[PDB]
């Protein structure tokens, strides 16, 4: 879902 | 002020920053994701005025991260610029600028730009 | 780009910026008036893209001043958001976003947005 | 859609903006203060996506109101800009500029930023 | 001055746009691609100050291009915040917010925010 | 309190 | 290199 | 004519 580190992303895409 | 701004901030999205408010204005900290994952912490700094009014007014600060750690590289930074507001119901309300590492030709859709609110709890 | 970003930087108000851009990502120095007298000289503190891309693309960066020194207090911060761009004619295109603390009554009008583009020349 | 669109939305900041949306992508319509007060009434005009994504994504719009009537003028304008989403908890989110007609030398304190979210309740 | 105004305009990044300023506060236009293709033209709506102050303050302004035509659909909608100087060297500064139509989960990244500077020439 | 149409303004100031 | 409207874009991409 | 710092204030005003 979240790819970039600002909307929460904690596992790599 | 320093007491009140010193600690654990959460927003809205998942995000959690823990910053240190020193007694001349810096801001030191970090923000992350996930807690125990080293790979989605980044360093933050900033700077906020130690000395507010006391009209009741809130407290103008702002801060930035680079997308970048020891694991990986978004290849942008973000700003946020706003004020801590006091109180039971103590926030952090900003508005943010996010910018992307571009080519000449894509200049012009290199920022994005939003808000967010944090609280304590 | 640490050694093309370390310098002395213009805008187009008339205003300077001496920053250092340290191996790690960091970004401190001083914002201040033309002329460069004490009382308008401010700290800034920020980071930057330390790997950028080697795509030809520009490198991001983000800096904050609160514009209080031991002089004088605006009660407000700016943070500038935007790329480094080396070269011939190197610059740093950004925008920025001014908060001045306010009371709850006069948030919504709390943030002045807008751009500079500072120059080695 | 049109007909979602249409109608009379309230912000959290004590304003009313009743918009009809044409078949064509025209935004027009009012925005007020209070009800029953000329004075507190301007004239809204703008464009929405009258041909929206069909996987849940919400419907790009964005309108102006030039802060000047048959009886006061604040010599601005703001332009919002943002998205309507449908459903049981409908809502337009947007982002918005205030600018303000002012000399050359005031020019880089002209513009205002901020977020309003409207509701049909 | 609504015949200041009114004309063709081109800013920096090879986009042309007509407008005609109504008597009422009225912009109504076309924005379109330097060449001018039917398939480039959109439609453009947005309010001016029809009475702006006699100091020397420049003449606020706003609009709005929803990009469908009946040609293409970018789902996507642009609004122009600023302000037009007339004179020999007559321009209109503006920053501007570009939101995309988008899902809940993307809504963070649903605006980006610059800045274009139009002159006649 | 407010003085611009924006946040609400009804009366004058 | 532009594939928006608001860019210049002329052809589609 | 400049008020605050950011527009390069040398002088309070």
């Amino acid at each position: 879902r979240c790819c970039h580190p600002q909307c929460g992303m904690v596992e790599e895409c | 002020a320093e007491a009140g701004i010193t600690g654990t901030w959460y927003n809205q999205l998942g995000s959690t920053f823990i910053v240190t408010a020193g007694a001349d204005g810096a801001l030191t900290g970090t923000y992350e994701s996930a807690v125990g994952n080293a790979e989605s912490r980044y360093v933050l700094t900033g700077r906020y005025d130690s000395a507010p009014a006391t009209d009741g007014s809130g407290t103008a600060l702002g801060w930035t991260v680079a997308w970048k750690n020891n694991y990986r590289n978004a290849h942008s930074a973000t700003t946020w610029s706003g004020q801590y507001v006091g109180g039971a119901e103590a926030r952090i309300n900003t508005q943010w600028l996010l910018t992307s590492g571009t080519t000449e030709a894509n200049a012009w859709k290199s920022t994005l730009v939003g808000h967010d609110t944090f609280t304590k709890v």
